């Protein structure tokens, strides 16, 4: 009862999520600079480090 | 300063360049000279666009 397991879901969960937050710096960098009106979502996006 | 302007750009310019070149430079094992670097980040940026 002081044992718990981790299969697969929670640790691509964990990496997946890392990558969002390697993303997610550059999200803010690129938030609130960049112009607003014109700016694509996928204009901001780089998927390589997820 | 009779330009009147925020020096904060103008030394953005200049540090932009210096620091832009001098990673380029030095930052690898082999030097590599600027034309492919130029040419490598415009692969870089439209690779994505």
């Amino acid at each position: 009862g002081n044992r718990r397991i981790r299969s697969v879901g929670e640790m691509a969960e964990n990496q997946f999520r890392v990558g969002l937050v390697r993303v997610e710096r550059a999200v803010k960098e690129r938030l609130s600079l960049g112009d607003l009106d014109t700016l694509m979502p996928q204009d901001m996006i780089n998927a390589k480090p997820i | 300063y009779r330009r009147g302007y925020k020096f904060s750009t103008y030394a953005t310019w200049w540090i932009r360049q210096a620091i832009t070149r001098s990673i380029a430079d030095q930052a690898r094992t082999i030097r590599i000279p600027v034309h492919m670097i130029e040419t490598i980040n415009k692969l870089n940026r439209i690779s994505r666009q």
